[PDB]
């Protein structure tokens, strides 16, 4: 159960984020013409744990990686606003309907570029399953 | 020697390889200022139209993860002075002047040769 | 300057050195979206003819695992512009545009050299 | 006793895979021409641990990796599909005829390429030998 | 709670140093004509803790850190004394309208190179929210 | 342009930097395929002669162990088409041709310029 | 006694394989025309422990190791059978006429290269010396 | 062969390719030494006019901070020896001479042509 | 207090070696043109450790390096007896104007260069302040 | 006491191989024409501990490495012969005339290039000295 | 083409660029083999004089430790062929042949181009 | 080919571009060697006096110590030879020989051209 879980993520930043541009994983995408900020989505996946001695229940571990970049020269506050909303609305605890959320709302630093930055929001989903 | 004539002979043939049908600004956003808290946004865009020629198209190229963007190389006119910190509008597309590059050996260049990388990523 | 005579003289350049039986076809897929949970996939082929001409074959090595893998680069024509995203069907082989490097000094390029990369690894 | 748990693992691959598209070590093998995904596959030795005191009971550990590559720009939706059943095709316990595997169905993050991508899909199998 | 901290941080450094010539944060800055020395400004994300059980009360973890660069071939004694008058301004346990200083006053080694020096002062700042 | 005068320049020009004393081979093993258990080996070898010629030699250097091997670069003709993991059987030592390389602008090579590594280390 | 270590080494393995091609330390060989598989043959030092606390009897400790070298597109089959049958050959506990082989019959994994491959098989021999 | 009549050439070549309504300086500040605790400072400026040709403008990133620093080369006459750690007053903003490089096959170098890096970062 | 330690080590040094050759930091120096050898110093900043649970009580560290050049060809003999003498003149224990000598009187190893080589003795000054 | 250290290494090691080419430290120094083997002599300092409480009694220790250079394609053996001479010379707790010998009669690894092998030969010495 | 034209060509260019006062040796020690136990030594020397051209010196850096080495190229003739593992005594110096480099387009080589490199270190 | 003419032309052109009065030094220290315990330097200084040209100088940069370093290459005639670690008085400024680099093609070299680093860091 791992395609569900990305499913499930997806559905949940479209839900949120349909009008703002964003990028997605493996599709040709073109950043926005005004100079304007888009969204970032990646999916990283995680470790699966045997956790019974019969090897039959199980755990599925993953990250999801949501980046805001803006354009160099102007300033760091909408971004530090959009990252707040972001961490926000993917508070700890949510029930999504494939899983739930495991660890989120956290914020890193700031990866530095001459032709834009990027402000890096990230938090972990789980999910559990019974083998019958 | 007379720097007049190599003015008169760059702007003729910057005149030259140009195409009068190509939309092209610039920006010279400026005069920013932090609140007594830190809150305040930079009230200029100082939108100006200019003309002149590009070369050398390249591609980027980050992760893999197929963003599919472009930069490349100009050559501009003396007026307007070109900064490094300016944007250039090229059909729509904004473009950040990473290096100024003037042709220089006097004061007042006679020509510019910025950089231009896409803005964002 | 006149760019409709260089559009004339880079036309008959490509076309001389050209083979008039080499299957060449171009895809434009394009036009997708997800939908309400994340399933959907671009219902879009755009299969058209193209011809032009291939210079520099390269070899890719990535491991010493014998994939036998191979890149080229091309020259083309103005019409049916070429993108940072689409596909080239040489001899029956699909290979992806990495860079597109229009020939450009004006709007509407006069011809395109692009880059490709053989799909897959 | 290493030569034959590869052969067993090659025999049960080919069990199930004949017809798609793969890749095998050591051999000249070129891509579809279609530009769709192919099969890949590796084998990794491990270690050879002696757990008695007369040096006579053995045990062998071996790692084997099946990677799918898919084109860019076509999405990551029917590569996961594939990881999928690639991971539930190799059960943990399976019995193989020449030994059984130790640890199955492990999916790892993928590796970006700008001319094609790949999801590793590994596990191990494991074989004992007593020595007369 | 991590927009406001930054904030304040910027809040009481152009309380102390408005005159001063100074950069900031992804803002078109030119160094001063005359080769004399200005200040850096630069803000890391630090990490934030789940300190209870129900997931509620929160922390917030981060980093200023301040630079004093300075030409070459000029000492290294007024380059001591900016950045002790640095130090003793940020006393440790400064109440800010925010938060409050964690960790205050360090001075690091000196960074060399063929155009101006720098010498780096670092300090921390911590906010604690409890969320209703 | 015709690409047939361009063959027989190709072909009279390689056919002069040559020595016909040279004993050059060619080997295309192929059709492999494993067996029920994994036990198969390709029963081809496909030996037929060749001609041509060679230039620019070099050593092979690993780890100072004095392994004394050699590498080499050759031109040849559009017969008997070279590939990407043929081997070629030069003066009685087997080289792997790495790279194919032809000298292509068009469907059918006129020659090919491989690139050719000792066998084993 | 280090040196007649490594000639017993030597003596054993040109009594096993004197007539298969292979090459030895510091000596010109060529690799066969014929692009067959050819031995590899190296020797690499340990550590010498001191045991007692007169500083007497001591103990010396050395690694060699055996690699096999196949052409590229020919399979992993038959390096794999003369590497079971190098690790056979070289049991564990084999009483060699200096000294004795501390551990033996290990197999690691398959270096790559373009021109050739290489499978190492590697073990271990000591020798316990009492000064007088 | 003649030194003399070299200078007169680089001198006249100098004076060729330069503009004179530059304003160029040069600093040596010298002479330090510290107090019998380590507390003292350099009491020179010798700010001396100078004239020159300056060529090559590069552009300097460090970290992507914006900071829009910028450095050039520059050609000089025989007189005011450069040295290794002197600063050059150009149009307002200092440079540190990095690199003197003077073009000499003999005492008393005909000129000089230092590598110039702006002051700070 | 970490200018005032700085001042010190520097009064200390140009009270023993006013007249010998050397380089002090960020200043214009060029080696002497008869080729010997001369001195170099060097500041390297330490950390401040907070001693106490009130944050009054505080404690600095730094390093003092002192390296010797000397021209290739020459020998190691002269070096070598220089820098004795400069590890016997700062004894460990030394009370400072300032402060005192926590560690003193460490040679570490010969770094090579095709033009110079150098031997560098270093040691370690502390203070102790109580802020009131 | 750390040139005498030196020096007596040196002593010793001109009065065992004062005829045989040898290299020494910082000296103008020819291969021989005939391309035959020759010795290299090079001194690594180790570091001082202090023993005590009162910083009185103090110790060094010190690395004498010793390397043996001989022609490609010439084989292992007499090279082999000659660093098991070496070592069995620097015989444990040999006395000195100035220290004594910690460590002795290490053999490490040959490090392989193009142009000439080396074995290097290993072992430390110490001294005590009490200051009054 | 006829090739025994180049070989005078190639042996009268390299007689001419030669001082037939340099002793110049070469050794082919080989035939090795190991005792029944491992102790034994290649019994050959083979040395025979040889002449020829050397060209670009060369110096040998490692660690700064002074060792005072040296490497050069040599152009040769066809008699007494060169392989990957020969000594040359150029003036009392030994040399190891790193790179044969035959200038080769046909069987027998019509002279060599060795790489050489001083011997121990 | 003769040699003599050659060594002729090399002392004249290197005569050509030289100035008589830079003064030039070279230092042959040597013959060194060991004590019973290990004390002893070398009493040997041979300064001799020696003349030639300069090229291509260049600026030493370490750690932005500012140490203010630079070396140059040099042409010298063939009297005196030149070796691997001897020193040069260059305006009463030392430098230490790294690479000989003779000119040669034949015994005795006709002129050397060493490289030149600067004594000290």
């Amino acid at each position: 159960m791992h395609y569900e879980l990305s499913a499930a993520a997806r559905a949940a930043f479209l839900s949120k984020y349909r009008d703002f541009p964003h990028y997605m994983e493996n599709r040709n995408f073109t950043p926005p013409k005004d100079g304007g900020m888009w969204l970032r989505f990646n999916y990283i996946e995680g470790d699966t744990l045997y956790l019974s001695i019969d090897r039959k229940c199980k755990s599925y571990i993953a990250i999801v990686q949501i980046g805001v970049v803006f354009p160099p020269g102007s300033g760091v506050d909408e971004a530090r606003l959009k990252a707040k909303e972001i961490a926000d609305f993917f508070k700890d605890g949510k029930m999504l309907n494939v899983g739930y959320i495991f660890e989120g709302a956290i914020v890193h630093q700031i990866v530095k570029h001459e032709s834009g930055w990027m402000i890096p929001v990230r938090f972990t989903v789980r999910v559990d399953t019974k083998e019958t | 020697m007379n720097y007049s004539q190599i003015e008169r002979m760059a702007r003729k043939g910057v005149a030259f390889f140009t195409d009068p049908s190509r939309p092209m600004n610039l920006i010279k956003q400026g005069e920013y200022g932090y609140d007594e808290n830190g809150f305040e946004i930079p009230p200029m865009e100082q939108v100006i139209p200019i003309s002149g020629a590009t070369r050398r198209p390249n591609a980027r190229e980050i992760d893999g993860e197929t963003i599919r963007a472009s930069d490349i190389l100009g050559i501009f006119n003396n007026d307007h002075e070109i900064n490094e910190g300016d944007y250039i509008e090229i059909d729509g597309i904004r473009h950040v002047v990473v290096d100024a590059r003037p042709v220089q050996a006097s004061l007042e260049p006679v020509a510019y040769r910025p950089v231009l990388r896409r803005v964002s990523v």
